[PDB]
Order: C-alpha cells, then sequence, then structure tokens
C-alpha cells in the first residue's frame, strides 16, 4: 500500500515555502478598495433611502 | 526478593511503561496517528489518485 | 527498537505534513477578489471614489 | 534452586520486565534528541494556532 501511495505523503515537503499566505491581506488591501467603490455605490444608492 | 516485588509494581512500570511508554511515550502518536493516516487513512490515499 | 528510527522518521513528517497545508486557505480566500487589485493596475480610480467624493 | 528460581525463570521474568526496558533504557537519553522530532510535531500544532 505504501509503494506508490506515499507520493501524497512524500509531497509535502515541496510546499514548505508555502509560509508566504500572510500576503493574503495583500490583494485584501487592494481589492477591497477596488470593492469599495463597489461599496460606494451602494452609498451612493444610500442617496435615495431617504 | 528485590525483583518479585520489582517485577510486580516498579519494574512493572519499568516493563510495561518501556516498550510502549521509556522510549515511545511521545511514539504513541507516532505509533497510533501515523497508523491512522499512512495504515487506516493508506486505502484512503489512493482516492485522490483513483477519483 | 525500530519504533524510534521507522515509527518516528514521521516524527519529523507530521511536523512538516500538518504545518504545510495551513498556509494555504488565507491566500486562496483573495484569488477571486484580486482580480480588481490586478486587472487595474492603472484603473485603480480607487481615486476616482475621491475624484466624485 | 532460587539460581534455578532465577536462571531458569526468573531471567526469564527479567527477559519479560527487565529486557522490556533493556532496549529503551539506553534509548531513554536518546528520547531528548527524540524530543526535537516530537517537539518538532509539538510546533506544528503551534503552527496552526494561528
Amino acid at each position: 500500500v505504501m509503494a506508490v501511495k506515499e507520493e501524497q505523503y512524500i509531497q509535502q515537503y515541496k510546499k514548505y515555502e508555502m509560509l508566504l499566505n500572510r500576503v493574503g491581506y495583500t490583494p485584501k488591501i487592494s481589492h477591497r478598495e477596488l470593492v469599495e467603490m463597489a461599496e460606494h455605490r451602494k452609498e451612493l444608492d444610500k442617496m435615495t433611502k431617504p | 526478593c528485590t525483583h518479585i516485588q520489582n517485577l510486580q509494581q516498579l519494574l512493572f512500570a519499568s516493563s510495561t511503561t518501556a516498550q510502549p511508554i521509556l522510549t515511545p511515550w511521545p511514539l504513541m502518536k507516532e505509533l497510533d496517528e501515523m497508523g491512522k493516516i499512512n495504515s487506516k487513512l493508506s486505502t484512503a490515499v489512493e482516492e485522490v489518485t483513483l477519483e | 527498537e525500530m519504533q524510534k528510527t521507522w515509527l518516528c522518521k514521521r516524527c519529523e513528517t507530521m511536523n512538516a505534513k500538518l504545518r504545510v497545508l495551513e498556509n494555504v486557505l488565507l491566500l486562496e480566500t483573495y484569488t477571486p477578489d484580486s482580480i480588481s487589485a490586478l486587472h487595474n493596475i492603472r484603473n485603480y480610480l480607487v481615486e476616482a471614489t475621491e475624484e466624485a467624493s | 534452586h532460587a539460581f534455578r528460581a532465577q536462571q531458569k525463570y526468573e531471567r526469564t521474568t527479567n527477559y519479560c520486565l527487565d529486557l522490556a526496558s533493556e532496549q529503551e533504557n539506553t534509548i531513554s537519553d536518546q528520547w531528548l534528541p527524540e524530543l526535537r522530532t516530537a517537539v518538532q510535531n509539538a510546533q506544528a500544532s503551534s503552527e496552526h494556532c494561528k
């Protein structure tokens, strides 16, 4: 059973440099402002809600 | 005299908690969980390859 | 005797296999929205928010 | 006969009891580097805490 199924078991090492996930805020840094433009339109749409 | 009492309670701890503990007391998780993924989920590893 | 070697050759794998996949979802939670952070390099008209403020 | 109690069978009890540690008593010091193989799994629990 470990003749070939160890492949997924030994593939866990090549992904060690994956610790860089903290950069997830980097799009959130920007795209949230980019969707803030979308968020502004509903706040533009708040012009008429009163 | 010393062994018979030792064999029962202390060397018992030095036997029953020696071969699965003395070296492996932190390797029980390297004994059972090792068998959980690479022996129990061993057939489940083929699942990603099969599907 | 050999569990300190082979039952423990995965002592240096469960440390790794558990750890490596941890830093995966956080990046993947921003790729569908990352288009606006990348398709809008000159189109960061988030400025136009304040040009339209 | 006490030695026969010892050699014939109690040494076997030592093989049952003493020898159950003879394969781990010298490795009890190896537990300290084996800890570094095992505490490295313990910090793997700490890595996914955040």
